[PDB]
């Protein structure tokens, strides 16, 4: 059982976002990239419900 | 704090090419080379 909504996309996403910082390696593009590939989910959800996707995120992540 | 600061945000990101593109060429690794040029501006001002 998880709960959805966009919280599983966003919370799967600042974790990998964190372990590049100290990851970095040749990858720690590869993890942003993934990072950034799992918040679209909610983005697509603003932009089929009308609200601003950046407010939408950045209040998620905070 | 604003949404044109994040759009400054790209844009420094997406001027970055020049020096890549001087990677690819040369054939060097573009993250590599761009890695030193974080580590080398922080102290050089200029002529770096």
């Amino acid at each position: 059982v998880v709960y959805g909504g966009g919280a599983a996309e966003v919370t799967m996403s600042l974790a990998v976002s964190e372990e590049a910082d100290k990851q970095r390696g040749i990858d720690q593009y590869a993890f942003r990239g993934f990072a950034q590939a799992l918040d679209t989910i909610p983005m697509t959800l603003a932009e089929n419900s009308g609200l601003d996707p950046i407010g939408t995120l950045s209040t998620l992540k905070s | 704090e604003g949404v044109q600061a994040f759009i400054w945000q790209e844009f420094a990101s997406a001027l970055e090419v020049i020096p890549t593109t001087l990677a690819e060429n040369a054939g060097l690794n573009s993250i590599k080379v761009v890695t030193e040029l974080r580590s080398k501006h922080e102290n050089g001002e200029l002529n770096d």
